[PDB]
RNA sequence: UACCUGGUUGAUCCUGCCAGUAGUCAUAUGCUUGUCUCAAAGAUUAAGCCAUGCAUGUGCAAGUAUGAACCAAUGAACUGUGAAACUGCGAAUGGCUCAUUAAAUCAGUUAUAGUUUGUUUGAUGGUAUACUCGGAUAACCGUAGUAAUUCUAGAGCUAAUACGUGCAACAAACCCCGACUUCUGGGAGGGGCGCAUUUAUUAGAUGAUGAUUCAUGAUAACUCGACGGAUCGCACGGCCGCCGGCGACGCAUCAUUCAAAUUUCUGCCCUAUCAACUUUCGAUGGUAGGAUAGGGGCCUACCAUGGUGGUGACGGGUGACGGAGAAUUAGGGUUCGAUUCCGGAGAGGGAGCCUGAGAAACGGCUAC
RNA sequence: CGUUACUUUGAAGAAAUUAGAGUGCUCAAAGCAAGCCAUCGCUCUGGAUACAUUAGCAUGGGAUAACAUCAUAGGA
RNA sequence: CUCCGCCGGCACCUUAUGAGAAAUCAAAGUCUUUGGGUUCCGGGGGGAGUAUGGUCGCAAGGCUGAAACUUAAAGGAAUUGA
RNA sequence: CCCGUCGCUCCUACCGAUUGAAUGGUCCGGUGAAGUGUUCGGAUCGCGGCGACGGCCGACGUCGCGAGAAGUCCAUUGAACCUUAUCAUUUAGAGGAAGGAGAAGUCGUAACAAGGUUUCCGUAGGUGAACCUGCGGAAGGAUCAUUG
């Protein structure tokens, strides 16, 4: 190619979007923004496929051009805006607030949150280093730069950001024993506590996580997001509570529900 | 045009590589600046990838030169090109390239040395600071003997064809001895 | 002794003509020879720290960084200036016959003067930036045949 | 469904092939063809040649209206709605094809501590007539030329977020020189000092990485710097003329995102009736440069004699784009993979470019 | 402060295709829908999972096997 | 010379519990209950060990070695008859 | 049952001079469009300047700065053209000489029985043809057998 791609073929769209195969030749190509294209949930999908507010592309445009949707406290009119993990989606007309979390099957789920709980997001620190003028600055995986961060904050940390004031109100150090959520790979959406961190020089670092029921899983450092200090996450979790179920137990639940 | 691709080369085994694509613009080369030492300063704007700017010096006569032991940097005129390590053609053509050895005017450095040390190579405060600096003052007598002629041996550390400037450092110590031996063997 | 070229050969960003010379400072400071640990658990040879050679492609005293693959092998040829051929021997599985066949790969690697190598020695190379047309590796450890 | 049957003999048992028997998201063709759903479709030969038509244009409250434009109003700069045109952006995506191409593309797996990146998101921005500068030009208008083309000349007007200039709200700190002072110092005054660029010296200990003379600071200078707002909409209030909100557009830096480029390892069909190949004129490596966005014989100068090869180099063939995959399959396997997804490449064949963040672009230009 | 093969487990190995869970498009090939006594709504509705040579990364194992050594041990 | 053993060699006789299409074979056995190691080498019959290329040889020739085309058998062991 | 030569109808392949042609690719020399960079160049256009003249405008002489077209120089990329030879093709070809199939004539009877000289292998020579002969070898022999 002689430049950037503008189109996303529907077959080549992320599989967690759960787009259907015959809905068209194309999928919404996510715009550049805070989250990666392959790891985000675009606004058009949230509005039409998930919340059912809109029925068409044009209806999503109509809703967004009314300035009805705020992402993390700010009005977005781009339909392909890449909304991502832990983002607050608020509609200050119906009075509903949503935190974009992962279910245990790797798919973004709009989790309803309280009005007070929609006043902060959780960000993962990507790096800490000196900017111009020798001023220390923090950057996250959701594209934010924060200057003069707390010196106790290091890379891979989780900071609590107040959307109203745009400051770090609290932070969590990436340590063994902190409850985490996996945001990438086959364990996406799984919640557990870190048991040990296995480091290997020159290559990716492996984190060993054990969930509440005792199942153990391992994932790379880049796919781990701390959500609480200790065994108590700072945000509310979806109904699964991050506890992945085997297909046999899912069938048990379905059989019990049908029997009732 | 000039390209930088590995397409046209032979393989490491010696076998010829058949072309599978025309030349791309993202692998181009441009013709050398061939910066000459001349008092007709010409630096041209080269528009490069990303909409960025490269400065292409064609003729230069003045440079920014650093005397590292003294930690002083002065703008001096370029007088001559004397040694090139890659091609004496560049010496006879007076071509300014990075790592070329040149003659630079010593007058700014003489002036700074007189002002700073009080030594040519009116207050109690000024005389006190001058005596403090003069204590431990040590020149190397090679820089001194070229100061006698007013020409300092210098090495162009900047790339004139890229930045449009002919900057460098004054030669000192073992490098100075090496290049004096080379110039006397020339 | 090391000035065997038509140009003086200096370590970049090391001021040799410094007046306030000192040996208790870190490498590259006060005219000290610059050297670095390559990382990845590889010790810096003492002949690189105490050497007088100037090699910009040296992993320990040059400007190259070791990043990417770490490959073991045997010195197959050492007839080039600071460059050797590393032969890697491996078994290629043939699916249909459920057997293996012996296959080899000739990897050119730059070798710094801190190592002396002979054909047959066991060497450890690390991936670096392209140093020439065929070289993308630097010798990091040499184990003699005996 | 892990399957066989006829055919050599006068008869027999074999070896062995011929023939039959089934499939093909496999093509063509023949005959026939009522209904429903589903659906390939000028790839194979000619990446052969193309009449005609269409396939890329674009306007918000928010750059620029005085249409001799329309509706509505009726002493006022500009009502509103606005064609045209300038300005801005896009046209580098998509679509099509498979000719070239056999460790090459490509696949998985690395790397950039070897780079560029319009845009998005986040953060950042201080030492350079002002109650606001200048000259043009389009549309318009009217003199034309030519057989002719979004071929073209001259004249008269007038805009800017076009173009070009220019105060750039003010400051501390820091560095250098330094009259005087009574003095290991004090110190007026003068110069430098935004951001970016280039070089050099220095700090970075015992902030960061597996690892950097790293991030970053300081200092000396340097550059004839396309930087540091002479822009627009809505609302228009608070203090006595001064302050004042919500936006839009634009400049620069870093980060992020969208990506590319290059790059590590391993992996490809047939052929030895292809066993040597590469190296004048780059072949393999080294030094110093040049060039490039950046590494690199990518190129140049000098130097050395290397580099690959029966573990098949080099060469040749392919009716060879690679892969995901497809057909058939007890298992193992055999054959196919032009075609809708990913990657690559090309736009009659070569070559060369301009613009642009991004093209060696072809529904862009230049030449053969 | 001997490697490697081998084996085990883990992370990856796009989607679509394949295998396969659910679901009465009237069936089916399909599709990724849908279902609920009828509900100004609800089921957080669902939109699983498996496979994926070789090569690469990591974990445990050392039987089998390969390579390197293997009486100046001149050992500590 | 005689007798009894052991190892090694050229062979022979009998026998099937074996194998084989059988002839026959004590290996030609230990094979659909299929795997000790390794080299060469065959894929219906002709064309054909021919053409051509290469290589060796003084030559004669040797080594390597096709295709087009053609054909439904050719061939092996054994039985009965003539 | 059968083998071969010679006749005659067709098919396939081979050799083959004519230094056989046609097609394209490489090699060697050149020529070389066009672009890009560079050197001069300076049509022209602006801004100002010194003083002056004439009635802010306008003309001329005067002198600086800036922009800059055509053209031009060298370099570079380099299409394309010509030349030598080579390679890969396509490829006529007088004539020669095979093989196969089909009719099927002719001369014999070489292989099958000890096939009427047992057969065959290697090599050499000869002959209308199957073949014959010499030397060595084999039984796939017509002998598993003479301690007689
Ligand atoms: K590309
Ligand atoms: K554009
Ligand atoms: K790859
Ligand atoms: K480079
Ligand atoms: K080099
Ligand atoms: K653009
Ligand atoms: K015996
Ligand atoms: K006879
Ligand atoms: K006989
Ligand atoms: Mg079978
Ligand atoms: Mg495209
Ligand atoms: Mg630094
Ligand atoms: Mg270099
Ligand atoms: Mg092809
Ligand atoms: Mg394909
Ligand atoms: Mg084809
Ligand atoms: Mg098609
Ligand atoms: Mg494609
Ligand atoms: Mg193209
Ligand atoms: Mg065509
Ligand atoms: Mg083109
Ligand atoms: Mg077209
Ligand atoms: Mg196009
Ligand atoms: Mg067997
Ligand atoms: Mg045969
Ligand atoms: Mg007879
Ligand atoms: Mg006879």
């Amino acid at each position: 190619a002689r430049g950037l791609k503008k189109h996303l073929k529907r077959l080549n769209a992320p599989s967690h979007w759960m787009l259907d195969k015959l809905g068209g030749a194309f999928a919404p190509k996510p715009s550049s923004g805070p989250h990666k294209a392959r790891e985000c949930l675009p606004l058009i999908l949230i509005l039409r496929n998930r919340l059912k507010y809109a029925l068409t592309y044009r209806e999503v445009q109509s809703i967004l051009m009314q300035r009805h949707i705020m992402v993390d406290g700010k009005v977005r009119t781009d339909k392909t805006y890449p909304a991502g993990f832990m983002d607050i989606i608020s509609i200050p007309k119906t009075g509903e607030n949503y935190r974009l979390l992962y279910d245990t099957k790797g798919r973004f789920r709009l989790h309803s949150v309280r009005d007070e709980d929609a006043k902060f997001k959780l960000c993962k620190v990507r790096s800490v280093q000196f900017g111009q003028k020798g001023i220390p600055y923090l950057n996250t995986y959701d594209g934010r730069t924060i200057r003069y961060p707390d010196p106790l904050i290091k890379a891979n940390d989780t900071i609590k950001l107040d959307l109203e004031t745009n400051k770090i109100v609290d932070f969590i150090k990436f340590d063994v024993g902190n409850v985490v959520m996996v945001t990438g790979g086959r364990n996406t959406g799984r919640v557990g506590v870190i048991k040990n961190r296995e480091k290997h020089k020159g290559t990716f670092e492996t984190i060993h996580v054990e969930d509440a029921q005792g199942h153990q899983f391992a994932t790379r450092l880049g796919n781990v997001f701390t959500i609480g200090k200790g065994t108590k996450p700072w945000v509310s979790l979806p109904k699964g509570k991050g506890i992945k179920l085997t297909i046999i137990e899912e069938q048990r639940k379905r059989d019990a529900a049908a029997q009732a | 045009g000039i390209s930088r691709d590995s397409m046209h080369k032979r393989r490491a085994t010696g076998g010829k590589q058949k072309a599978w694509r025309k030349k791309r613009k993202y692998e181009l080369g441009r013709q050398p600046a061939n910066t000459k030492l001349s008092s007709n300063k010409t630096v041209r704007r080269v528009r490069v990838r990303g909409g960025n700017v490269k400065w292409r010096a064609l003729r230069l006569d003045t440079g920014n030169f650093s005397w590292g032991s003294e930690a002083v940097t002065r703008k001096t005129r370029l007088l001559d090109v004397v040694y090139n390590s890659s091609n004496n053609e560049l010496v006879r053509t007076q071509t300014l390239v990075k790592n070329a050895i040149v003659q630079v005017d010593a007058a700014p450095f003489k002036q700074w040395y007189l002002t700073h040390y009080g030594v040519e190579i009116k207050s109690n405060n000024v005389q006190r600071k001058l005596e403090k600096r003069q204590q431990g003052r040590t020149l190397d007598s090679h820089i001194e003997e070229q100061f006698s002629g007013g020409r300092l041996l210098a090495c162009i550390s900047s790339r004139p064809g890229q930045c449009g400037r002919a900057d460098g450092y004054i030669l000192e110590g073992k490098e100075l001895e090496f290049y004096m031996r080379k110039l006397q063997k020339k | 002794a090391e000035q065997t070229e038509k140009s003086f050969l200096k370590q970049p960003k090391v001021f040799l003509s410094t007046k306030k010379a000192d040996k208790a400072k870190r490498p590259g400071k006060a005219g000290n020879r610059f050297w670095k640990s390559v990382g990845l658990g590889f010790k810096t040879p003492r002949e690189a720290i105490d050497g007088t050679y100037i090699d910009k492609k040296c992993p320990f005293t040059g400007t190259v960084a070791i990043r990417g693959r770490i490959i073991a092998g045997t010195c197959h040829s050492a007839k080039m200036n600071r460059t050797i051929i590393v032969r890697r021997n491996y078994l290629h599985f043939v699916k249909k016959y459920q057997r293996y066949e012996k296959r080899h790969s000739n990897i050119p690697a730059h070798i710094s003067p801190c190592f002396r190598v002979k054909e047959g020695d066991h060497v450890i190379i690390g991936q670096c930036r392209p140093l020439s047309k065929t070289v993308r590796f630097n010798v990091l450890k040499v184990v003699p045949a005996g």
